[PDB]
């Protein structure tokens, strides 16, 4: 929730890595699972997940009207 | 030609300006003496091209060189094009000799720093004249040259590269300085004086209660030399004298007064010397007693004409040459292309400026480590504080350019080695992490100089606190404080390099 962490430094030690595979194939039957000539389209997608508490926040040491409202739905 | 007489007149004017002392009455005969000396030196070699004077070389003052010269340059008396080419060939087929200069210098051999004589006397050799003072380094120091003006036949000046280096620079000389005029050497002790051999000194030390206010002279052969220990206002080094072959027995002698610290560059291994009027006072932390030099203590050579009666490291003495520099601030250098040099664990503040690839070195009482792991596998040689580095000559290679861009961050290294006391494999891994992080983040994220800033209170470095989750886990605080006295004296010497353990890569 905190927007203070914008433009800062983060260090983590236990973060999971996830890669998503998308394949568009035209395999005729089960027997042809051996030969590799039946693949047409390929793709990839990578992102990183980790709990913030286990990580460490480190600020970057680079050398008036307001109102209160409560969010209900986005 | 008339140009020669004009040059002589200009040199006379220069002598009148800066080479005429204001202490005594300035009398003109010094200029013909200098002219005769330079003529004799110029004609001694026999390489002259028919010229009785070095018209190519031009006199210059220390202040003039400081104000004008901005790049490293080498100038040596009686040097020709063939001499420079032979010098370049000696520098190596791929070597880059420093540019040749045609100059001449005259100065005073002294260690006095400035108006505050005893508040800045670090013992470094200096060359001083009426225009300024500038340091120097000599291969073999001689006490007969201090305080007297000597003509320098060979010299080289190295200006600072990076503006972070506020130091003025230094001079490096190859040949012995030429005396301008004969000097009246004070005669030594004509009457023969008995000395005490190191075995006799050890026997007297065994007589603990028989050393009450007794002062005598000790003589022996120097075998082991300690480094230059520095502190808040007291600088000292310890010399050991023992009857060589076998030098099993050695004695303790402390040189603490800064006045005679200049002799630290004069002691030589193997050579025997005479030390006179040594006193004994109790030293904390050691039950034994030590013989230390008095105020009026004279150091001479030993000539019988006037003398009467988990793993562990390996220690060895070896001599090699440096090939290339891998990290100036980290103190990691290549030994003959095969081994690694680690000068981090010693105070080398004035050593990094003069050292450069292309110098042969001699090492005594150093620790050899193998199977370090954690990134590198080449064996490393590390000198403990008991031993010291030995200098023999200089190099001829041109300095690099990256040293003035991303090199001056040594304050963090000093804090790590001293204020944090890291082990050698951990130190190397931490260094490598620093270069990797600097490559990954700097300079767009932050400037290199600010990233590697010392960790003063209220402003710590990002890298050290980033590594803290690993450093604290690997090396929790609680290690005993390293003391120079114990490692130098107590037997066996307790140093972090005495015992080592191979470490795996943490992250």
């Amino acid at each position: 929730s905190d927007p203070r962490l914008i433009g800062c430094l983060v260090r983590a030690e236990r973060f999971q890595l996830i890669v998503e595979r998308d394949v568009r194939s035209s395999f005729p039957s089960w027997k042809e699972l051996s030969m590799p000539g039946f693949i047409q389209k390929q793709q990839a997608r990578v992102y990183v997940q980790f709990f913030l508490a286990d990580a460490l926040i480190l600020p970057v040491p680079r050398p008036g009207q307001s109102r209160l409202f409560l969010l209900c739905h986005k | 030609p008339s140009s020669e007489q004009a040059w002589l007149e200009d040199a006379q004017v220069f002598i009148q300006k800066t080479l005429c002392p204001a202490v005594k009455e300035p009398n003109v005969q010094l200029t013909p003496l200098v002219i005769d000396c330079v003529k004799t030196v110029w004609l001694s070699q026999g390489r002259n091209q028919g010229s009785t004077l070095p018209l190519s070389y031009s006199f210059v003052s220390v202040q003039d060189l400081k104000t004008h010269q901005r790049l490293p340059c080498c100038s040596h008396l009686s040097w020709s094009s063939s001499a420079y080419q032979a010098w370049a060939q000696e520098a190596g087929p791929n070597g880059n000799p420093l540019p040749r200069e045609q100059l001449l210098l005259l100065g005073t051999l002294t260690d006095l720093s400035a108006d505050l004589e005893q508040e800045c006397r670090n013992g470094s050799l200096y060359v001083r004249d009426n225009t300024g003072v500038l340091s120097c380094e000599l291969i073999d120091l001689d006490l007969s040259w201090l305080g007297h003006l000597f003509l320098f036949p060979r010299w080289s000046y190295l200006p600072p590269a990076r503006w972070n280096s506020s130091g003025e620079g230094h001079l490096e000389l190859w040949d012995a300085p030429v005396p301008v005029f004969p000097l009246t050497i004070s005669p030594g002790p004509v009457t023969p004086i008995p000395v005490l051999y190191p075995e006799s000194a050890s026997c007297l030390l065994r007589l603990r209660n028989k050393l009450r206010g007794v002062q005598r002279n000790l003589a022996g052969s120097l075998v082991r030399l300690s480094a230059l220990v520095k502190s808040k206002q007291k600088a000292y080094f310890i010399l050991s004298l023992g009857r060589s072959h076998p030098a099993v027995t050695h004695v303790s002698i402390i040189v603490q007064v800064p006045a005679q610290l200049v002799w630290h560059r004069a002691l030589r291994p193997g050579t025997a010397y005479v030390l006179t009027e040594l006193r004994v006072s109790k030293i904390r932390g050691q039950r034994q007693h030590v013989w230390m030099t008095s105020q009026s203590s004279r150091l001479l050579l030993l000539k019988p004409e006037c003398v009467q009666e988990v793993r562990y490291s390996r220690l060895l003495s070896y001599s090699g040459a440096v090939t290339g520099v891998l990290n100036e601030p980290a103190g990691l250098y290549e030994l003959d292309g095969q081994l690694g040099l680690c000068l981090a664990y010693q105070q080398f503040r004035g050593l990094r400026r003069v050292m450069r690839p292309g110098v042969c070195l001699q090492l005594q009482d150093v620790h050899l480590l193998q199977s370090v792991g954690g990134g590198t596998r080449r064996p490393v040689l590390a000198p403990c504080l008991r031993g010291a580095v030995l200098l023999q000559s200089f190099s001829r290679q041109k300095p690099g350019a990256h040293s003035s861009r991303q090199a001056y961050g040594a304050s963090l290294y000093e804090q790590l080695v001293w204020e944090r006391q890291l082990g050698l494999p951990l130190y190397l891994w931490a260094t490598k992490a620093l270069e990797e992080l600097a490559c990954k983040l700097c300079p767009h994220v932050l400037r290199h100089h600010q990233f590697l800033q010392h960790s003063s209170p209220g402003s710590p470095s990002l890298g050290l606190q980033l590594l803290a989750p690993t450093l604290d886990l690997l090396a929790p605080p609680g290690s005993p404080v390293r003391n120079a006295h114990n490692e130098i004296l107590e037997e066996p010497h307790h140093c972090p390099l005495q015992k080592y353990t191979r470490l795996q890569t943490p992250s």
